[PDB]
Formats: structure tokens, C-alpha cells, sequence
């Protein structure tokens, strides 16, 4: 999951 | 304020994929010459230009059955149909130009792009 | 040897949910208690454990209505459905525990995870 | 386009  | 699972969408065609090869769901037969090919209509849509065009159409979005322009050649089409289920185009010397024209009929501008630069590197 | 185009599958997840928020080849209604969401079967399964085990099924395939559990919350459906059709989950300290219990309903291990790591942390 |  990353911070888009 | 999303976050963003980066291997999501490869994970959703991963699995359309799967459904295509268990021919779970084909909602269409492409007929190209002597061969079918089985898919999704909203897969063929979301990839190519000329499918796009042909499932908003009010009478040929309920078709069945599409059959491609006769000059259309089966493995370049098979090529293609895998790439739109996969991300990967098997690209060889001997189908270039069959993958390329196929690409251009399907209006597959990514695919004709980088067909376009490996025949310009081989001249 | 197949060269691969690496934003194919989000451009192709992209083009669905485009196709969603049209409303073309949707072939399905979830009903979540009062609500409706409209979607395609094959996106469904991709995602979700739960869908792909009710269209694999001979019966249930054929459906075009399926019915929620009563306890699953709409706006934590919303929200998954959103994250099926574009990678991107909208977790909030308002929705995390009804997004959570939907996601494992659902059967979708990825948002579960996280959940779990949010709520883990907020402890 | 990569090699994969
Ligand atoms: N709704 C919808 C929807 C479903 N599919 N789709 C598009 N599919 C498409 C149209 C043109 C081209 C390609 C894909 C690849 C290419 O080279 N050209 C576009 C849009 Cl703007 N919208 C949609
Ligand atoms: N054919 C086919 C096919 C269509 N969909 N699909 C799967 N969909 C799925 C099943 C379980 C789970 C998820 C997705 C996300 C998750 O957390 N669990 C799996 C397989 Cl092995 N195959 C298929
Ligand atoms: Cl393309
Ligand atoms: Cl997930």
C-alpha cells in the first residue's frame, strides 16, 4: 500500500 | 486522503485472464478467417479502439458473434488478445508485421507505436 | 522473450471503471440493505473471494440480482467497490471498522491487512 | 515498454  | 494497492490492477487482469482460459463469463467469439477466439466484450473495449466502438454501437453491443476483416491474420489477432489479457507482446521477427497491421485494424496505438520502433532499428 | 507495457493493466482497469460510471455491460445489482450498485460480474470475482465463489457457482452464475448479508454496511460496500474498480481505498477513522468488516466478507485479504495494520496502530 |  502506498500514498498515491 | 486514498492509499493506493500497487499491484491491484495487474491482480484484477491476472484473474480475467484465468477467466478467459476457464471461458468463464465470454460473453463473444471473435472470428478471424478458420479461427475463434473467446473473450470479455468490456476487456476487448477497455483495450482497443475498434472494440470500443463496435460494443457502444445499440445493435452491436448484443451481437454474439464479430467477425474481423477477412486481410486479418489469426495469430497476429491471438497475439494481441493475449496482450490485452496480459500486458505481454510476444513481438518476434517472423510476426512484426502481422502483429503491427493487426494493431493498427484494433486501433492498439501503444502496440503500433513500439512495433513502428523496432522495424525502424532493423533498417 | 515477450516485451510487457507496464501501464497496461491500470489503463485497462481505468477503461472499467469507466464502463462502470457509464453503466455498459454492468450485468449485475448488489443490493446492500436500501442501496443498489450496479457492476460487472467479472470485475466482481476478480477482487473478491466472496463473488468469485457465487458466480463460479451453476445457479448463482446466472443471477442477476444477489442480495448482501443485512449486516453489511452500504457505505463500506461503496467504498470497496470503488477500490475493485481503481486500486485506490478511501480509509477513513470514520468508515475503517465498517470497510474492514465488508472486507472480510468480501473475502479481500489485501484490505484486511491494512485495516487491521491501521487500526493496530491507533491503539 | 520493459523487458519483464
Ligand atoms: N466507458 C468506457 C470505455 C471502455 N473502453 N474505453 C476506451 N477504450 C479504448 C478506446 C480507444 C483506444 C483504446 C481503448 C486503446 C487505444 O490505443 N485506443 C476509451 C474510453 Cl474513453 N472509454 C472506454
Ligand atoms: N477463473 C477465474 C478467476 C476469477 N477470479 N478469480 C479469483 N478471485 C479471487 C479469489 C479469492 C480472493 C480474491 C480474488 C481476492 C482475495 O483476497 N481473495 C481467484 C482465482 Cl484462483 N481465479 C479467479
Ligand atoms: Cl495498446
Ligand atoms: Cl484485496
Amino acid at each position: 500500500w502506498v500514498i498515491p | 486522503s486514498c492509499i493506493q494497492f500497487t499491484r491491484h490492477a495487474s491482480d484484477v487482469l491476472l484473474n480475467l485472464n484465468r477467466l478467459r482460459s476457464r471461458d468463464i463469463l465470454t460473453d463473444v467469439v471473435i472470428v478471424v478467417s478458420r479461427e475463434q477466439f473467446r473473450a470479455h466484450k468490456t476487456v476487448l473495449m477497455a483495450c482497443s479502439g475498434l472494440f470500443y466502438s463496435i460494443f457502444t454501437d445499440q445493435l452491436k453491443c448484443n451481437l454474439s458473434v464479430i467477425n474481423l476483416d477477412p486481410e486479418i491474420n489469426p495469430e497476429g489477432f491471438c497475439i494481441l488478445l493475449d496482450f490485452m489479457y496480459t500486458s505481454r507482446l510476444n513481438l518476434r521477427e517472423g510476426n512484426i508485421m502481422a502483429v503491427m497491421a493487426t494493431a493498427m485494424y484494433l486501433q492498439m496505438e501503444h502496440v503500433v507505436d513500439t512495433c513502428r520502433k523496432f522495424i525502424k532499428a532493423s533498417e
